């Protein structure tokens, strides 16, 4: 018999390549578009008494 | 009320009347049409 003869030994990974960067996460809009508004009108009331 | 130069709503009274079955069978389904009177039980009185 013979020893082993060493072993191919594993690498370690190259390492995930990051870019950094800046963001705006944007999602679906669900508020309702808001303004202002005057309404003019007249309350006639007629009363049979 | 018809006044002199100008008339005004005194009231307008409104009122939802169903339709009998017999109109929504004879008339509705079968004819496309409707009777031009609305004749109904409120206030526990038959109106027409
Ligand atoms: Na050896």
């Amino acid at each position: 018999v013979q020893f082993e003869q060493p072993r191919r030994c594993p690498t370690r990974p190259e390492g995930q390549n990051y870019t950094e960067g800046i963001a705006v996460v944007f999602k679906e809009n669900i508020a309702p578009y808001k303004f202002k508004a005057t309404m003019y009108y007249k309350d006639v009331t007629v009363s049979q008494v | 009320w018809f006044g002199h130069r100008y008339s005004q709503f005194m009231g307008i009274f409104e009122d939802r009347a169903p339709v009998p079955f017999e109109e929504v069978i004879d008339k509705i389904n079968a004819k496309g049409v409707c009777r031009s009177t609305a004749k109904y039980v409120r206030n526990n009185m038959e109106t027409t």
